[PDB]
């Protein structure tokens, strides 16, 4: 979750 | 070849593989962490055309291949492309047998876990080595500054650090991070570029915008009165002679880019800014900690070549901390380089040596012993 | 006339003129946004034939001139044929000094400054205008749906938006422009049609598969289902009789048009798609923002009248969002003219009225003051 | 015979059949595309005088037929003489039997895919050939230059190309397609050869039309001052003996005829020109393509011997691409024959032995295979 990248 | 066991500093941060061997000046390739991808078809028969560039190559290709980072914020992404990416920073630039160098791998603090053990996982079931080491990227940049006291930024192209460090203690709790880096910096000013008149939205413009962003941008130490002094006269545009013909001519963008690393509110992102967040890292300290921060304030990755962030940033900083502190902004100009310099120097200690995640030791405990003997 | 000085709502996107009053339900005049120009030489002596058609009677003489559109992906090209645009617009068509009334003006995010800062420089300078105003056509898209929280698309003939609004504030880091409309489908349209074995290359012919494209284009929710469908019988041909004489009937091609706008391959364009440019804005909008871009996806402008084009939007945005996220495509089939509607709204409403870009203010500030007062 | 499997190179372009062998320099066989036919009655009694004359028979008898070209623009219209055209091919110039050679046909892009898949179906079905494969004709244009970049324009008798490369990759939206060529600028030459004097309406005297367009035409580097050039003084006047008897002397109809190609209006054709299509093509290449179609703008096909067409195009598209841009037009004097010359190295290759669509694989998909196979 997040981000792009993190979940 | 190379005659002995020495060891691999592999440094890709989000978007420039540097590696190289330890003990060493410089490393030994620097290349773009993309890989590239035809995205339409192959038609002169006998040709070659592999379905993949990755590298120096797919910069020399971009006009027909689709550009694809496989670590975005300091993490990795795709994992098959970041084993091509590793696959030819082995083989093909630094040219050499991964199982017979143990290799040295760097990351950013606060990062999911799973990078670093799927890291560690890749590095000795497919690339076989013989040990293995993820280091924190802003200690490392501390390494190169032959300080064993001082704060650390550096700011790479997906993730900026702020680590400080005192007698040699780390302080972790008063760590941070910033997901604001020259990449975001890059479709920033691709974005302003979009308001004076030039589309750039492919990947390949996306890397002539970084282009113009390196060759053609300075940090304004007041953004203030450099805005109206570009809003008075045209003595800040300056051209830039795009690939194959037409040239363009950039006046506030020149300096509108770094400062929403000043200030991240132009992109949208709810932070602190740069100055900020060390400043807050400071205070995170103990109170005897504090002015050796401001006397060792290293500022040492990629994107701080921007013309006067040094001066913008200890202008900055010396308003936050308090009078009679001396604030000095260490820009040792080998940066850019000097996570792998520090990286080279770590792992030709001496001492280091048995640091190492071994293999027999990885194979015994699995792919989380990173968690216990790293960091 | 107009006894009142109503708020004059001119709408150009790229391809058609839609223009009238605030405080209105349709716009008064809709033609199409070209001028037309004899490439052959006068024979008929004491005829007119004037050198110069403007809007629908340019379509009414197309078989002996040179259509041309002085806008382009939302940017004007041609300056003096987009006074002849607007010059027709005021005094021909809807047929009003426009001295005695403020104008509404619309563009799309991200544009160049110039073409805001000389509609503003032409619109007082030329035509006079008491008070004049650019509008972002996607926020007054969702004007018109009498919503202050969604996310809109509307593509129209050169241009499409996704600007992200929630509880009244918008997103400008999260907004998004592709260059993929209308215009495009139609050239990849008589591509397609001169595959088939229908040659279509001159402007007037252009126009005529523009028509087919308006009268005989459907999305194919399912593209590879619909395909071998196509591929499998004859029961998705369709005839259209062209202007004297032949008919053409077309079979896949009445699908493989907007799957171009669902998937830009099909055009040489490197892109997301539409599906994935609303589902990327709505992932750089926060978490908290999100559900409700999902529940109100306002689909409305022009080239969305492709029958189905909801359910292909809502059967791949549900795809790509997570599940127990309610996906609602509103496509209110008032749309092609709802960024009138919204404009209409917003110069009707009475708190605006202080808002308009007026004269003596103009005269104060140059044509810049449309980045301080605007947006 | 041939005691081998060597491929058969056959290239109809749209008026001269140039055919033979793969891995060979030249075309054995080249021919007016033409089949002629008596429309007065025969009186000799035994005679022979067969009601059919395909090739250069036909303009060996071409006062007492009808001549008549099977295919025009590029399109094959009948289909009957197109397979007397390939039976005098096969059986009478090139002397072979089709079931024992592979072949390699050429169309142009953008064609009607009837054209191509009727192709296959009277190359399979009524000459037995082991193997087929169409061939896009400026590629192969390419393959005879040596190279693997470049933009080629070739313009045979019915259509004119430019299709770009690089890098071995395609750019199919990229590509352009213009229905002017050679037979055009014979018929336009007619015209102003009626405005002159001379009167040429039959067939036979197109013919010969067509030989005074080979023998005696240029094509003007600056079109006004030639134009004035020949209106100063009768220096540019050139007498043509026609077939028995009475000659001709033509003067501005020297170069007014290829300036059709540079400039479609003289011919009432709405285009750009071939300069501006090769600019527009160029154009709709990625940004870092240019100057790699800049350098390798290859110009090989037919209607391209005109003196001077290097020079006014190399004249005309520095006008159009920016300045420090180096145009290079390649003219290699082998042209008029590179597209068979390309085909020859394209079939005589080892990677595109698979690349041929066979027989049972024909007989396994039906004649859309072509589809798939081919591009
Ligand atoms: N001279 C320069 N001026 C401004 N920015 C630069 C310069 N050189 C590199 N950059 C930016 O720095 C980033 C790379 O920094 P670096 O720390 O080497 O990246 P990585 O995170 O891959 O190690 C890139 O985004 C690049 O755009
Ligand atoms: N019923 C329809 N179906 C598909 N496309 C349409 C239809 N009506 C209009 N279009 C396309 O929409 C474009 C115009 O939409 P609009 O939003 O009015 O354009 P503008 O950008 O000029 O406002 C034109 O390209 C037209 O081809
Ligand atoms: N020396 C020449 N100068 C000018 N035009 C020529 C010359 N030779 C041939 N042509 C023209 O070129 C056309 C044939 O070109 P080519 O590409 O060989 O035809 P095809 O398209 O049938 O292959 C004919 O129209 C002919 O008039
Ligand atoms: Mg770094
Ligand atoms: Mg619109
Ligand atoms: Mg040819």
């Amino acid at each position: 979750a997040x981000x792009p990248a993190w979940x | 070849d190379e005659d002995e066991t020495t060891a691999l500093v592999c440094d890709n941060g989000s978007g420039l593989v540097k590696a190289g061997f330890a003990g060493d000046d410089a490393p030994r390739a620097v290349f773009p962490s993309i890989v590239g991808r035809p995205r339409h078809q192959g038609v002169m028969v006998g040709m070659g055309q592999k379905d993949s560039y990755v590298g120096d190559e797919a910069q020399s290709k971009r006009g027909i291949l689709t550009l694809k980072y496989p670590i975005e914020h300091g993490i990795i992404t795709n994992w098959d492309d970041m084993e091509k990416i590793w696959h030819h920073t082995f083989y093909n630039e630094l040219r050499v047998a991964p199982e017979e160098h143990p290799t040295l791998l760097t990351e950013a603090p606060l990062n999911p876990k799973a990078n670093r053990e799927k890291m560690t996982q890749i590095m000795f079931e497919t690339f076989n080595v013989p040990a293995m080491y993820v280091a924190i990227q802003a200690v490392l940049s501390l390494y190169a500054s032959g300080r064993t006291t001082g704060i650390v930024l550096d700011s790479g192209d997906g993730v900026t650090h702020n680590v400080p460090i005192y007698e040699g203690y780390a302080l972790p709790h008063a760590i941070m991070r910033l997901d604001l880096a020259g990449r975001d910096l890059t479709d920033y000013l691709m974005k302003i570029l979009t308001e004076r008149g030039y589309s750039f939205v492919t990947t390949a413009e996306r890397e002539i915008v970084r282009d113009i962003k390196e060759k053609l941008c300075y940090v304004a130490l007041d953004f203030e009165n450099e805005m109206a002094t570009a809003a008075s006269s045209s003595s800040l545009e300056k051209s830039y002679e795009l690939p194959d013909g037409q040239v363009i001519t950039i006046g506030n963008e020149r300096f509108r880019c770094p400062e929403t690393l000043f200030q991240p509110s132009f992109i949208g992102m709810e932070s602190a800014g740069i100055h900020e967040t060390t400043y807050n890292s400071i205070m995170k300290c103990d109170i005897d900690i504090r002015k050796d921060l401001y006397a060792n304030n290293v500022m040492s990755g990629g994107t701080t070549m921007y013309p006067g962030i040094a001066d913008r940033m200890q202008k900055e900083i010396t308003a936050l901390a308090p009078s009679t502190m001396k604030i000095k902004i260490i820009a040792p100009p080998e940066r850019k380089y000097s996570v792998w310099i520090g990286g080279s120097i770590l792992a030709s200690l001496s001492t280091f040596q048995q640091m190492w995640i071994t293999k027999q030791e990885y194979d015994e405990a699995g792919p989380s012993i990173v968690h216990r003997k790293c960091f």
